[PDB]
């Protein structure tokens, strides 16, 4: 019982909320299952100003359920502290799939004649133009041209 | 060669898939030859029955 | 196979079975099912 | 000196197969697991467990594991002169002066064969080298410069979860091996973990090692560190039970075939403490008729002691004899009594069981049975007389079961309608019940409601028996 403590309606006790999240949200798995609505609810409020945050535990606790188009979504959601990450198995299944989806996007668009595609989410193209120069200057361009592949 | 090391691998996968999709039908037309053959065995008698007796 | 919590953990018997489906039931008493008669 | 020499003989042939043969099986095998000596080592596993190990004592000190793990080197197809190096060591034990250098030593033979040379690429092989030396350490729990050395060994293991997450760096699927074998040796992590203290942070081990195995390796993995995290939260408080409320994701192939009986089994206890009768007596009877064998003596007795504690709450069940080991009818002293109080309708024998046991009723620690044992045998009463009677009184079964008066006699049938046995109603001026039975309910077209879920079944089963006739 973490999310009960939030009727104050600011963001500075969500503060406090999330301060106990990236404490112990891994012991507290079973308990912000019930919370992805008042999770929502941070995403939705643009006067919450820690909706990349509100975003990150929601594809954490998503990862855990797992959900990944959501995971996708919030992902996209997460904001700019999202892909530069380098852990081992969080952000790196996650922007697998998420790069799966942009080429993926790219063999659509590209059986999608001259526009009327879905458009760049805000947050994509960060570790592709981030770690495309990982493979580039790591001087083996097979990569490089892996990417000219999959996107047509 | 992370080029086409992982990219040959569909090339001769395509192809399985599809002799997996046609054993299937193969032994779905083979049934009804069994069938056919079972039953060409009898059109020529067992109305018209001789009698010997076997040594 | 014990790959669990655990390590840690018809003479008279089989009559016994129907006899605990008879225990609450009529040990022998043999005057009183033979003294229902004459009371009336 | 004369006994070392089975030791001797089985280390070899235990090794030998997992080494040479199911490196052999890791190299190119493994179409959807062509590892059988993975198989054979569990069961050379449970060899070792039916005997001793190696070298708890064996007439000796210390012998093998010095020895062995020296010198594997994979390499040019000399590598079987290094196989008669392990084979004609053997005259120490026979000839020469054994000496211990086990529990204490083994510190830098764990890292003998990464030291000797760049042996192999496969970690089946360091998982044989910590476990198959360590496994043979955990069951002398005597806790005395045993125990330690154990915690030791498997935070060596525990660099095994470590180059299990980091090594082949994606997708050689040595979990087939590895979590086969880990599935044991974390049981007895959690084991020497629980038999000092409560484990704290190695739920968050478990946590992240559930996590690891999610889908680039979902092999056998899963479901057991899910035991592993149920009788963890079994064995303590009980707060994250609404975790597989929210994230059942509790369905692989079911691949042990005793692994997911005795997993029914313990959510099972957990549906039973939750609250159910009805799908709880049924994974309870799924798990029951899911007994794998009766190869292991007595190991079904106390378990199944816990097992049909619901089946006597349901109140429907005579004396559980058929059952009884005689070894276990000592410690059944509480709990044959016990289900003749189930029998009897006494009152002050239902409550003189508990002041005769309750320490036996502690040893069981589960009195949710005694919370509503008094209203099972309230509703035995109810069951018993309402498929009796049709139009019976409700003072009749009320002061033939001591209830002194009729508006507490109409809350038991009120309650008993809300419970939903009977139709029986009140002939209301004081009581007075007027009821009836039901006999001409319905008989034909309502078996073949249920036929559809037969026959639906048995063609489930006919396909099921199809993909298993799939496998030769």
């Amino acid at each position: 019982g973490i999310i009960s403590l939030l009727d104050e309606d600011e963001p500075q006790l969500k503060e406090f909320a999330l301060h106990k999240l990236n404490a112990v949200v891994n012991d507290f798995w079973a308990e912000i299952s019930e919370s992805v609505d008042k999770i929502e609810v941070l995403y939705e409020d643009e006067g919450f100003r820690s909706r990349q945050f509100a975003a990150l535990v929601a594809s954490k606790v998503f990862y855990h359920l797992g959900a990944f188009e959501e995971s996708l979504n919030y992902a996209l959601g997460a904001g700019d502290l999202f892909n530069v990450n380098d852990n081992s198995e969080y952000v790196e299944t996650i922007i697998a799939k998420c790069i799966d989806h942009y080429t993926k996007q790219c063999v659509e668009n590209a059986d999608l004649p001259e526009g009327e595609k879905k458009p760049i989410d805000q947050r994509l193209e960060g570790i592709v133009n981030k770690m495309f120069q990982r493979c580039l200057d790591d001087h083996k361009y097979k990569q490089a041209i892996g990417i000219a592949l999959e996107t047509r | 060669d992370l080029y086409s090391r992982y990219k040959k691998l569909q090339q001769e996968l395509e192809f399985l898939e599809v002799q997996e999709e046609y054993i299937k039908d193969e032994q779905k037309n083979l049934k009804k030859e069994f069938l056919h053959a079972q039953e060409e065995v009898k059109r020529i008698q067992s109305i018209p029955l001789v009698i010997g007796q076997f040594l | 196979m014990s790959e669990k919590k655990q390590p840690v953990d018809e003479d008279n018997w089989d009559d016994d079975n129907v006899e605990d489906d008879f225990s609450n039931q009529l040990r022998a008493e043999l005057e009183k099912h033979g003294y229902k008669m004459e009371t009336s | 000196p004369p006994p070392p020499p089975a030791p001797q003989d089985v280390e070899m042939k235990e090794e030998a197969a997992t080494g040479g043969g199911s490196t052999g099986e890791a190299d190119g095998k493994t179409a959807a697991a062509a590892a059988e000596h993975s198989q054979r080592e569990l069961d050379t596993v449970t060899l070792e467990d039916i005997k001793e190990h190696v070298k708890q004592l064996e007439k000796a000190v210390s012998g093998k594991e010095p020895r062995f793990v020296l010198r594997a080197l994979r390499m040019l197809p000399s590598t079987s002169r290094r196989l008669n190096h392990y084979v004609l060591y053997k005259a120490v034990q026979g000839f020469f002066t054994s000496n211990n250098a086990t529990r204490d030593f083994l510190l830098p033979f764990l890292e003998e064969p990464m030291d000797t040379e760049a042996d192999l690429q496969f970690r089946p092989r360091t998982g044989k080298a910590a476990s198959t030396p360590l496994l043979p350490e955990v069951e002398a729990y005597l806790q005395l410069l045993v125990v330690i050395f154990m915690m030791n060994s498997k935070r060596y293991k525990e660099a095994q979860k470590i180059s299990d997450d980091l090594m082949q760096k994606i997708s050689t699927q040595n979990r087939r091996a590895l979590d086969l074998v880990a599935a044991k040796c974390y049981y007895y992590h959690a084991r020497v973990y629980e038999f000092l203290d409560k484990l704290d942070v190695v739920r968050s081990f478990l946590h992240a090692r559930l996590r690891t195995a999610t889908l680039r390796h979902d092999a056998d993995g899963q479901a057991t560190l899910l035991n592993l995290l149920l009788r963890n939260y079994l064995h303590y408080s009980l707060y994250d039970q609404a975790e597989k409320l929210v994230s059942k994701s509790v369905f692989p192939e079911q691949a042990n075939n005793n692994e997911w009986a005795r997993y029914l089994y313990y959510t099972g206890r957990i549906k039973a403490i939750q609250l159910e009768y009805s799908e709880a007596r049924r994974t309870m009877t799924n798990a029951l008729r899911k007994a794998p064998q009766h190869t292991a003596v007595g190991f079904k007795q106390t378990v199944h002691k816990l097992l049909i504690v619901v089946e006597l709450l349901l109140g429907e069940i005579p004396d559980r004899l058929q059952f009884r080991q005689p070894s276990l009818k000592r410690s059944l002293m509480p709990y044959f009594l016990l289900t003749q109080a189930v029998r009897t309708g006494n009152l002050a024998k239902f409550n003189q069981v508990l002041d005769q046991f309750g320490e036996k009723f502690q040893a069981d620690g589960t009195y949710t049975l005694i919370i509503r044992l008094r209203h099972n045998v309230i509703k035995t009463g109810v069951r018993m007389i309402s498929l009796s009677y049709s139009r019976i009184s409700l003072a009749d079964i009320a002061q033939k079961l001591q209830l002194d008066s009729p508006e507490d006699a109409e809350f038991i049938v009120a309650k008993a309608i809300r419970d939903g046995v009977i139709e029986a109603s009140i002939n209301h001026e004081k009581g007075y019940v007027q009821s009836k039975e039901m006999i001409d309910i319905y008989s034909t077209r309502e078996p073949q409601l249920a036929f559809h879920q037969r026959i639906s079944f048995c063609l489930d089963i006919h396909n099921m028996s199809v993909k298993a006739m799939r496998f030769p």
